[PDB]
C-alpha cells in the first residue's frame, strides 16, 4: 500500500528529526534501523538504491531520496496537512536559508563528532565552535517565528526550523556539551521546547 | 522605478544565467543590470558579501546560490517551474542537488585550473565518459527528466553555456543530448541569455 520506507541510523540527528515529522504528519512508514544486525536484509538493498549507502534515505516505490532539506520538502509534497512551512514565499525562503545554515554548523558537525577517529584537539573545536553560535541562532530562529505567526494567525503551520533545533539542543545534551545561557526563560523556553509531546514519542 | 524585481548579474557566471533563464520564464518586468559596471561604492549597498546574482526587489534582497531559484519560481508563481506530478517534482528536487554539487565543481575545476593544457586534456576526457554513459541513459522525453521546462534545465542550461565558453563543445558524438541541447537553445529564455 502506502509501502514508504524510511532507512535510518540510531542516534543518527538527521534520521531522528525526519522520524518527528513522518511523526506529525501521521504518515504510515516502516523505519529501518540500518545499525541493527537483523536489517543486514535491508542494508544490501540501500547500497543498491543510494550512492552511498545514505542516511536517511526516503524510499518508495517510485524514488529513493536522500539529503535532508529534499526529504523535508518531499515530505510536504507526500502529506500537505498540516504545513511544515510559512506561506510567503520570502519567509519560507529565509527558513530555507537559516536550515541551511544550521545544517552546515551544527547537524553535519554533530555527526563529525561520532566518527571514531576524531583527533582530541579537532573535537573540542568543533564543539565550541557549536557553542558560539548556537545562542544567536537558536534567537535568530524565534524572531522569524514571531514574523511568520504573525503575518498569518489563521495558518496555523509549524516551524519546522524550531522542530530541527529543539534536536541540536538534545545532542548537545547527548554529547555533553554545554548550552552557555544565563537567560532565564531562554532556559524556560529551552526546557518547554524539549518538553513537546511527539518530541518525546520520537525518543 | 516600476522594475519590480532587478537582477545584478556577472558575466561568464551560471548562478546569473540559471537566474535569468528564469525570470525569462516568467514573463516578468525586471530590471537587468551588471556588475564591473557598476561604483566599487554601491556594489557594497546591495550585496555586501560579493555573491552574484543579486535579486531586489521593494523590501527585499536575496542571493542566497542554493534558494534564489526556488524563490522565484514560487514568488512569481505562473507558469511553474516544477513538475505536476508529485514522484517527478520530488526526484526533480533531488537531481537540483546533484547538480548543483556534483557537476557545477566539475566547472569551478575547469576555469580555476585552466591556466595550464595537460590538466585540461585530461579533464575534458572525463567530461566525456561520465556524459557518454549517460547520453543512453536518457530519451525519449523532451526536455530533462519531465514532460515540460523544469528548473532543472535552467540549470543545465546555463551550466553548459559556461563550459562551451571554457572550450568545452558537445558535439554530434553525443546523441540524444545534442538535440536536447539543440532544443535547450531552441527557447526564448535560453536565447536572450546566451548573447
Amino acid at each position: 500500500s502506502n509501502a514508504m520506507l524510511l532507512y535510518t541510523k540510531k542516534d543518527d540527528i538527521y534520521s531522528d528529526i525526519v522520524r518527528m515529522i513522518l511523526l506529525i504528519k501521521g504518515a504510515n512508514a516502516k523505519i529501518v534501523d540500518v545499525s541493527k544486525e537483523e536489517n543486514s536484509k535491508h542494508l544490501e538493498e540501500l547500497n543498491i538504491i543510494t550512492p552511498n549507502g545514505n542516511i536517511p534515505t526516503l524510499s518508495t516505490d517510485d524514488f529513493a531520496v536522500y539529503r535532508l532539506s529534499v526529504i523535508i520538502e518531499a515530505i510536504e509534497d507526500l502529506y500537505p496537512f498540516p504545513p511544515m512551512f510559512p506561506v510567503f514565499p520570502k519567509q519560507r525562503a529565509n527558513a530555507r536559508i537559516l536550515l541551511e545554515y544550521v545544517n552546515k554548523t551544527f547537524l553535519q558537525n554533530i555527526i563529525k563528532l561520532q566518527s571514531p577517529d576524531l583527533d582530541e584537539k579537532q573535537a573540542n573545536e568543533i564543539k565550541m565552535l557549536m557553542q558560539r553560535d548556537i545562542i544567536s541562532t537558536y534567537k535568530k530562529i524565534v524572531s522569524e517565528r514571531e514574523v511568520n505567526a504573525e503575518s498569518n494567525p489563521d495558518a496555523q503551520n509549524i516551524n519546522v526550523l524550531t522542530l530541527i533545533i529543539t534536536f541540536v539542543f538534545y545532542y548537545f545534551i547527548k554529547l555533553k556539551i554545554s548550552i552557555p545561557t544565563k537567560d532565564k526563560n531562554i532556559i524556560k523556553e529551552i526546557k518547554e521546547l524539549l518538553s513537546e509531546p511527539n518530541f518525546i514519542k520520537t525518543i | 522605478s516600476n522594475a519590480m524585481v532587478t537582477l545584478y548579474t556577472t558575466k561568464y557566471c551560471p548562478y546569473s544565467l540559471r537566474a535569468r533563464i528564469a525570470l525569462a520564464e516568467k514573463k516578468m518586468s525586471t530590471d537587468i543590470v551588471e556588475a564591473g559596471d557598476l561604483e566599487p561604492a554601491m556594489i557594497k549597498k546591495i550585496t555586501p558579501n560579493g555573491v552574484f546574482p543579486v535579486l531586489m526587489e521593494k523590501d527585499y534582497s536575496i542571493n542566497n546560490r542554493k534558494a534564489l531559484l526556488i524563490y522565484i519560481d514560487e514568488r512569481f508563481p505562473a507558469p511553474s517551474l516544477l513538475p505536476n506530478v508529485v514522484n517527478e517534482r520530488i526526484k526533480i528536487r533531488l537531481s537540483l542537488d546533484k547538480i548543483d554539487n556534483e557537476w557545477y565543481p566539475v566547472l569551478d575545476q575547469i576555469r580555476k585550473h585552466r591556466s595550464d593544457q595537460k590538466m585540461l586534456e585530461s579533464m575534458f576526457k572525463d567530461l566525456k565518459e561520465s556524459l557518454l554513459a549517460m547520453e543512453k541513459a536518457f530519451t525519449g522525453s523532451e526536455f530533462f527528466i519531465s514532460s515540460g521546462f523544469t528548473l532543472a534545465d535552467c540549470y543545465i542550461a546555463a551550466l553548459i553555456i559556461c563550459l562551451e565558453a571554457e572550450g568545452f563543445i558537445i558535439d554530434d558524438e553525443y546523441g540524444a543530448i545534442y538535440e536536447y541541447k539543440k532544443r535547450l537553445f531552441a527557447r526564448d529564455s535560453v536565447k536572450k541569455a546566451n548573447i
